[PDB]
């Protein structure tokens, strides 16, 4: 997951 | 705005294009466009069918549809304060929101809601104010820590507090004269909106703080109310707080304010846990207001190491108001003059010479003989190692997480004042200056490790290489107070501040190089698997260039190699079973009858150690985890293959081998 | 037989269906685009037959100065086809791309209470490099891992 | 031509609806085969109010009028  | 329309020309001009081609700008740089919504899916926008509720505050309350949403909005505020944005979780209630855009009716008669209910979230309001102006401080991080946007909202910024003040104290005087002529099961709800509004004005007597004895007097008012609400919490069954969050709360509210990102969906935590958190605010909040008796600027110095090992990271409000206390505090002179908070630091640890330093002034003797001849060094190096210790005070309000990178980010800079100043001690790694940074740099690799450690990015197969690397800084680091207590230069008052020091790292390293000892009797009864993958070299010459890192690049202290650390361990894996259990049960005890004797001993009577470091629970944190990890090597003692494990308790700071 | 196929520009439209719906994250279409338009030779998909079973989603930039760092951005199965030994063989093919081009590090970020894609990273070599608090936006940290090959 | 008919609005404000009426005003910026107009400086224009939303895709299985003058 890429995070924000 | 659109005035031409062209939906037939759009449509045709865009189903004439290539197969993954785009039409945009030559400097639109399709990294630009990955923070950007896509609204017609949940998860990245909110408004979809909102409908806005509707409030009609124009009927009245009972006494249990008031004490709801006094809970309700304490419940919501308070997890403002701990992550989640202002809308969805405060600007969701329908009258903090009508407020934040006399009474709440119109045609004002003033029932019991306008009493009672209106002068409260006034208060809700103007507390949100004072703590929203603490963020925007500078102190924190403006997306780990609080979401701290106000989304074009006015927290009555223009409303005196004479006004609140009497709006509140006006519905006490007429609550108080309605408890007499009610029930006995309703005059029991109305004694418990009396404690909830008398909690927020004593929470309002913390944010302004005014003066030093009302804002603990305040704060010991906090923690008695707090558990005469809790237990009246359950009055509200479940149907009264169903008929008013359809009513009076509109969670979608996120649908009609300003968006700045998708919507968190953060997981509430009830109101039994939410007045918990007024409890943990007011308890730590007492502690840094503890932090005006510090009569020392080595105090003030470990004031900042003892804070950031509490485990359980108090408050974005509780930390950045930290900033705000420790520099003011008239013992030390921090935000005006603040390189003579490096030098107090130094005169009382290693002593400066009266040539150099005036101690009633605070500040260097303008035309000395080392600070002409020498000029652009002692001002290099005072300029240097100012930058460390005011820069170490900012750190401690921080995150954990943060905290630690902020830590290694720091030892490129106190590599260059070590270097700067057994240079200069020359002309007077010991002397005044590079003793003291020398001590700040081995406190940094401590409190780099130790919180490697507790932020659990050592999985239990990586344990022997870590306890290994610990007390070999320990051991440097123990081997350096006591090679500077057994000077004849240093002062006496800090001769038995170092061995002060000496006597607490000592029962900290015996009980964490009593783990090297667990570790590895563990890894062989195969309470800790170690798996497969980690026998491979070009493997675990990566585990050690990822935890290890700021550490190697070091030459002062010594760093221990891969190739090192692992003659420690096989040197220790060579021992028999029934023989290192023997031998983990004296470094335990050892242990524990070096941890009672610090707890126990004076170690206040000196000025400058910490007068509060028994306060953050850490030096007999882990004197349970060795009593109780004392009570399972006996258990493991009369047979080798007992069926413990090694639990993961979240208020300790080691692991412990517990199970039966 | 399950299969490996570096990535035609065809199946951007079920990268988009699966990721969506297991990952809590909110990723927008041109997120995807900004990965797979400038390095389109370190995704890899693998199917069943034609089906799509699950798809991994990389790049590959010098990161501050020298330091030249794969990343791995987005991984993902559908539910039926878990524990089989897909994405092990995906993710491996995309481990060789960047390894063959020189990557001094490889990096990715994933959440701390998830389990299954946290011991599955280490089996291949990974170890925990930092901690990020708060890191998504559901206030759940994260751990950042890292592999020197 | 589609493409230069594109170039020539790609940075005037246009007027989105997308099916519910929710009418969107922002700067063009960005589309593609399906229709996928990236907005700037966006804003929402609900039922009776009105976001800052800031940046945007709208996916064009969503996309109602295309008015673009100004
Ligand atoms: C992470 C996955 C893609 C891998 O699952 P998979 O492809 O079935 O795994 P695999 O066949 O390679 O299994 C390999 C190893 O994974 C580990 N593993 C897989 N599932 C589990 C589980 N539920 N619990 C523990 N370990 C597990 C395990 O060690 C296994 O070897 P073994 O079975 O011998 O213990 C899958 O769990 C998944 O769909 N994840 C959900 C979406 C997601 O979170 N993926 C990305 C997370 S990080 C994205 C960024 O990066
Ligand atoms: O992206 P930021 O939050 O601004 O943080 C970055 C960066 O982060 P990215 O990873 O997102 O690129 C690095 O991160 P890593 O690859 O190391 O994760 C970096 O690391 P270095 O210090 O090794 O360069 C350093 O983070 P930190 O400050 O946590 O050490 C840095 O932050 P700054 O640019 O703020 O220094």
């Amino acid at each position: 997951m890429l995070g924000p | 705005a659109g005035y031409v329309d062209c939906t037939k020309s759009y449509f045709e001009a865009t189903k004439s294009l290539k197969e993954e081609q785009l039409v945009c700008d030559p400097k639109f740089t399709l990294l630009d466009s990955i923070s950007a919504f896509e609204i017609m899916e949940p998860k990245m926008d909110s408004g979809i069918d909102y409908q806005p509720l509707r409030v009609d505050f124009s009927r009245d309350l009972s006494y249990l549809e008031i004490l709801a949403l006094m809970d309700l909005i304490v419940s919501a505020e308070k997890e403002w304060h701990y992550g989640s944005p202002l809308s969805e979780s405060l600007l969701c209630s329908a009258h903090v929101f009508s407020i934040c855009k006399s009474g709440f009716s119109s045609g004002s008669g003033r029932n019991t809601t306008d009493i009672v209910l209106f002068p409260f979230v006034l208060a809700v309001i103007k507390c949100c104010d004072i703590v929203h102006r603490e963020f925007l401080m500078g102190n924190l991080y403006d997306e780990e820590d609080i979401s701290s946007f106000s989304y074009h909202m006015s927290f009555l910024q223009n409303y005196p507090i004479e006004k609140l003040n009497y709006l509140l104290q006006s519905s006490i005087e007429y609550l108080a004269s309605e408890v007499i002529k009610f029930s006995a099961e309703l005059r029991q709800i109305i004694e418990g909106i009396l404690n909830r509004i008398q909690l927020r004005i004593g929470i309002l007597r913390v944010y302004e703080r005014s003066d030093i004895k009302t804002t603990i007097d305040a704060l010991h008012l906090i923690k008695n109310l707090v558990p005469e609400i809790q237990n009246t919490v359950s009055v509200v069954d479940s149907s009264i707080k169903e008929s008013i969050l359809k009513q009076y709360w509109d969670f979608r509210v996120q649908a009609q304010l300003v968006a700045t990102a998708p919507v968190r969906n953060i997981p509430p935590t009830g109101i039994e846990h939410s007045y918990q958190r007024i409890l943990y605010f007011a308890d730590d909040m007492l502690l840094i207001l503890n932090s005006h008796t510090l009569a020392s600027s080595l105090a003030v110095y470990q004031f900042c190491l003892d804070f950031t090992r509490l485990n359980r990271t108090p408050e974005p409000y509780v930390r950045s108001s930290l900033q705000a206390l420790i520099t003011a505090n008239n013992a030390v002179n921090l935000r005006d003059q603040p390189t003579s908070y490096m030098l107090e630091c130094i005169r009382e640890f290693s002593g400066l010479p009266s040539n150099f330093y005036n101690p009633n002034t605070r500040t260097v003797i303008e035309k000395n003989s080392i600070s002409s001849a020498y000029g652009p060094l002692v001002e290099s190096l005072i300029a240097h190692s100012t930058n460390i210790m005011v820069d170490l005070v900012r750190i401690c309000s921080h995150n954990p997480c943060r905290f630690r990178r902020n830590l290694i980010n720091l030892l490129p800079e106190i590599t260059v004042a070590h270097f700067e100043a057994e240079a200069l001690d020359l002309k007077f790694s010991n002397g005044p200056f590079s003793s003291f940074i020398y001590h700040v740099k081995l406190n940094a690799i401590e409190h780099i490790l130790l919180s490697s450690f507790e932020q659990k990015l050592h999985q239990p197969y990586q344990w022997p290489h870590f306890f290994a690397v610990l007390d070999h800084v320990f051991s440097i680091h123990q081997t350096h107070l006591e090679l500077h207590g057994k000077d004849r230069n240093t002062p006496p008052m800090a001769k038995t501040f170092v061995t002060y020091l000496h006597r607490i790292l000592n029962a900290i390293k015996e009980t964490y190089s009593g783990y090297l000892l667990l570790t590895v009797l563990c890894m062989r009864l195969n309470i800790i698997k170690t798996p497969s993958f980690t026998l491979d070299e070009k493997i675990q010459e990566s585990y050690y260039m990822a935890h290890y890192r700021p550490l190697i690049n070091l030459r002062q202290p010594k760093p221990l190699l891969r190739s090192e650390a692992d003659c420690i361990i096989k040197n220790l894996q060579n021992f028999s079973t029934d023989d290192l259990i023997i031998k983990s049960n004296e470094k335990f005890t050892a242990a524990k009858n070096s941890l009672i004797n610090v707890i126990k001993s004076g170690f206040e009577q000196n000025e400058f150690i910490n007068p509060y470091f028994l306060q953050t629970n850490y030096l007999k944190n882990l004197l349970c985890c060795c009593i109780t990890n004392l009570v399972s090597l006996a258990i493991l003692s009369k047979d080798h293959s007992a069926n413990l494990k090694i639990v993961e308790i979240p208020g300790n700071p080691l692991p412990s081998l517990s199970r039966t | 037989m399950v299969t490996i196929v570096p990535y035609s520009h065809q199946y951007l439209k079920d990268i988009c269906q699966l990721i969506q719906k297991d990952l809590s994250e909110p990723y927008s279409k041109y997120v995807y685009r900004y990965f797979v338009h400038q390095w389109p030779e370190f995704s890899f998909v693998a199917l069943d037959n034609d089906r799509f079973i699950g798809a991994v989603i990389c790049k590959q930039d010098v990161h501050r100065g020298t330091t030249l760092r794969g990343y791995i951005a987005m991984l993902a199965i559908v539910k039926e086809y878990r524990g089989q030994g897909i994405a092990t063989k995906l993710t491996q093919a995309s481990l060789d791309v960047m390894k063959n081009r020189g990557a001094q590090e490889i990096v990715l970020e994933t959440e701390v209470d998830n389990e299954a894609a946290m011991s599955f990273y280490e089996r291949l070599g990974f170890c925990r490099y930092k901690r990020l608090y708060r890191y998504y936006l559901n206030g759940t940290d994260a751990f950042r891992y890292i592999l020197y090959p | 031509m589609g493409e230069i008919l594109l170039t020539s609005w790609l940075n005037r404000s246009v007027h989105i609806e997308i099916f519910d009426e929710r009418k969107f005003i922002g700067k063009f910026l960005c589309t593609d085969r399906e229709g996928a107009a990236i907005l700037s400086n966006t804003t929402e224009y609900n039922k009776g109010f009105s976001r800052a939303l800031g940046l945007v895709v709208i996916p064009g299985k969503h996309i109602k009028s295309f008015s673009v003058r100004a």
